[PDB]
RNA sequence: GGGCCCGUAGCUCAGUCUGGAGCGCCUGGCACCAGGUGGUCGAGGGUUCAAAUCCCUUCGGGCCCGCCA
């Protein structure tokens, strides 16, 4: 998944490559990756549907297992939410929309999100379609741990404003919310 | 050397142990239980531990006597609750007979402090992985803090439904190990990695839906096999890119497997770390692994008071006073 | 390389024969084609992507048309009175095409308009945040996508 | 649905050890299927189980029978 | 443009000429197997004593011949 940086002479191209995995199978490796790199470019265009902003793909190749896409010379969004608490109202905004449509990121977080002139969600290298509800709460369930991890400090606040921009944005949060506490209990009995 | 006496009783593995604080066990014992793979209405199957617990403790009694040790520690959590009731109740009963100090240890941190004493490693991300505690935690801001960890199945229980739809007998750990030595055919499966966490329940309900077609078994072991270990993989990966360690453990009775060895083997060669696995003396379920953590946690002054010494069924890992950095 | 030319010609004439001429070129219609940058990325990914289409200059039309689909490609970007563009390498094909279609020889057509923007957004059923110029590109881009 | 459990042991002292050892644990169920009363008694103890539902009081007394026998047995 | 199987619980597939088992789950407790409250079936049109169910058109999506300028 390494990232190169090239200034072509009316593109601003960012070239992502699936780099190989040696701990797994060859067959299986090979497999994952070209999916993998098919489903981020398709989902992260699909995105761009929304409204939602997203980095524009110049171009993919799948048996090169590549997606060279428009590059962005922002900051993640871990290292400036701390000095901003907005972005978090934008991710509920931006993620309402995304899980309207029923379309799901499995791998949200607060570190795919940059911010050189908006947010941006540049990663969907797990995203899914399903309209199944477990999925969209584990979702948040996987969010919720991912800003725990890593701003316990504000933790609080973080969410509450990203539940109120999702909430702002989205309507039907009441029972994704709730069924969000029913499954983040399932540890024992 | 304060000596001191370990009670493991998080799972189907009773452990009872006693070790000292130069760094090395005395004695430590281990006896699992073989259930019918199933049960409706059960009866618990923890009273195990309440029958070899006599006979363990009463051995150690011969190897060492009964007033020698000075302190006891019992796995007061994570694990299965009537279990682990049952280990703190006979902790308390040797604590308050000879009447020395009892304290309340972390199944988990023990894991992990084990696995530290054992090799070299100085402060690893662990990896903890048995039948039915799958996890990866981390020392971070003076915390054992839970990263990543299944959703539904661990990979224990995974692989035991999965022995049990095979028809393999419990233990299938082995048996599966070696039945996928020949798989074939990759058959398709639901990879998934959720972010830190897993899913496990996708990957057996594919499983079991290729199996109604009847298709090869060593090919089916090898494809579960592999995409969980390797999905494992990948959260362990993920995991240590957030920490930015330079260690990993692997810890768990699940670790026996020795492909998941030779993954995270090729893992950190391509990453240019190290890493171990503790032995099976102390890659299960033991007592010494609780008294070593009850030694560390009383050997720097963290006493811990006989009342409040109540287990916790869902005893978080993150809710320990680690003071021993 | 020998640098394909890409010409926007204003008043066209439909004429089939053209292509019964043997005559290696693409037409589109002018007003659909974002700008030079749209023909320029159809043109290197039909050259770096897999062929797909039964002809390679025909696969410039499959191309720009952000759809492998032919039968109706020629429907939605054939070409159209009044303003075409044509891609070709050959001088003597240039003449022959500017002879037989006519029309005045403007660049300048690469130029986007709000009709422009319009026309684009309902042929490419474009609908969501972003430059419609890249926004293409990007439609573009994801052709060899199931 | 009552159930009273006697326990009996060679010595006070003996009595008074798990007494001691069985107090924490019996405070130390989280949430309680049943209402349950574990007293010491000189030489005995007695559980005074009050449960609406037999399966649970069941489970309870069972138990409270392993962690008794452990106990007594780990002398 | 022309075939194929298709499109059926809210997620899983028959029920076609011959016109509901699945699953957070009401039904059991520390995965395991018995109960089911919860579909009236792509859209439209004609046939019907009873039509997903006999036929036709369209709508995607997957698949073959693709038929190009």
């Amino acid at each position: 998944a390494d990232i190169k940086r090239d200034s072509y002479l009316d593109f601003d191209v960012i070239i992502k490559e699936r780099v190989k995995k040696g701990y797994r199978d060859e067959r299986l490796d090979e497999n994952i990756r070209k999916s993998r790199t098919a489903r981020e470019a398709r989902y992260l265009a699909l995105v761009k549907d929304f409204g939602i902003p997203a980095p524009y793909i110049f171009d993919v190749d799948l048996d090169n297992k590549r997606i060279m896409m428009s590059y962005i010379n922002g900051k993640l969004a871990k290292d400036v939410i701390e000095d901003n608490l907005d972005i978090a109202y934008k991710i509920g905004e931006i993620v309402g929309k995304l899980h309207k449509n029923d379309v799901i990121h499995n791998d949200l977080t607060t570190s795919n999100f940059i911010f050189d002139k908006d947010l941006y969600i540049i990663d969907f290298g797990l995203g899914k379609i399903s309209n199944l509800d477990r999925d969209k709460a584990v979702d948040l369930i996987v969010f919720k741990k991912a800003v725990l991890s890593t701003h316990h400090e504000k933790f609080d606040e973080i969410w509450e404003r990203f539940l109120e921009g999702y909430k702002s944005v989205y309507d039907r949060w009441e029972i994704i919310l709730e069924l969000m506490k029913d499954v983040e209990r399932r540890a024992r009995y | 050397p304060m000596i001191c006496l370990g009670l493991e009783g998080t799972a189907e593995k009773t452990g009872v142990g006693i070790v000292t604080s130069d760094g090395e066990v005395l004695f430590n014992k281990t006896i699992m239980y073989k259930p019918p793979k199933q049960g409706i209405n059960p009866r618990e199957a923890a009273d195990h531990h309440a029958e070899t617990f006599p006979k363990l403790i009463k051995e150690a009694f011969e190897v060492v006597d009964k007033n020698e040790i000075d302190l006891i520690a019992f796995s007061q959590g994570p694990g299965l609750g009537p279990s682990l009731r049952v280990t703190a109740t006979v902790a308390r009963t040797l604590s308050l007979t000879l009447k020395k100090p009892i304290i309340g240890v972390n199944h988990c941190i023990a894991h992990i402090e084990i696995g530290k004493l054992t090799t070299e490693a100085e402060d690893p991300l662990t990896l903890y992985v048995s039948g039915g505690n799958t996890q990866v935690i981390a020392y971070v801001s003076k915390k054992y803090r839970v990263f990543g960890e299944t959703l539904d199945i661990a990979v224990g229980n995974c692989l035991d439904q999965f022995a049990r739809y095979v028809n393999l007998p419990h233990p299938g750990g082995p048996y599966i190990e070696e039945l996928a030595r020949k798989g074939k055919k990759l058959v398709d499966l639901p990879y998934t990695v959720k972010g830190m966490d897993i899913a496990f329940s996708g990957l057996l309900t594919a499983a079991m839906r290729a199996y109604d077609a009847g298709e090869r078994l060593e090919d089916i072991c090898y494809s579960l096999q592999e995409y969980a270990f390797s999905m494992l993989t990948e959260i362990t990966e993920r995991a240590l890119a957030h920490t930015n360690k330079g260690e990993v453990m692997l810890v768990g009775g699940v670790a026996a497997n020795n492909r998941l060895r030779e993954m995270l083997k090729a893992m950190c060669e391509g990453q240019n770390v190290d890493f171990y696995v503790p032995p099976k003396e102390f890659c299960g379920d033991n007592g010494a692994m609780i008294a070593w953590l009850g030694l560390l946690m009383h050997k720097n002054g963290r006493w811990m008071s006989l009342d409040e010494t109540k287990i916790i069924p869902n005893y978080r890992t993150d809710m320990v006073e680690v003071n021993w950095i | 390389m020998d640098p394909m030319i890409i010409r926007g010609i204003r008043g066209a004439r439909i004429n089939n024969e053209i292509f019964n001429l043997g005559l290696k070129f693409q037409i589109l219609n002018a007003d659909v084609v974002a700008t030079k940058k749209h023909v320029l990325h159809a043109i290197n990914q039909a050259k770096t992507k897999k062929p797909i289409a039964k002809s390679f200059w025909m696969e410039i039309l499959v191309r720009a048309s952000g759809q492998r689909q032919i039968h109706e490609a020629i429907k939605i970007i054939g070409a159209k009175d009044g303003n075409v563009c044509l891609i070709c390498e050959d001088e003597e094909t240039f003449r022959k095409i500017y002879e037989l279609i006519g029309g005045e020889i403007d660049d300048s057509v690469l130029e986007i308009n709000e009709d422009k923007e319009r026309l684009i957004r309902e042929i490419f059923k474009i609908r969501g945040f972003g430059n419609v110029v890249e926004r293409v590109l990007e439609k573009i881009a994801l052709i060899e996508l199931k | 649905v009552q159930a009273k459990i006697e326990i009996e042991f060679p010595s006070e002292d003996v009595a008074k050890v798990v007494y001691e050892a069985v107090l924490y644990e019996h405070l130390s169920v989280p949430y309680r299927r049943s209402e349950i009363d574990f007293k010491l008694e000189g030489k005995k103890i007695i559980l005074d189980i009050k449960a609406t539902d037999s399966s649970a009081l069941r489970g309870t007394v069972n138990s409270y029978l392993r962690w008794i026998k452990a106990a007594i047995d780990v002398i």
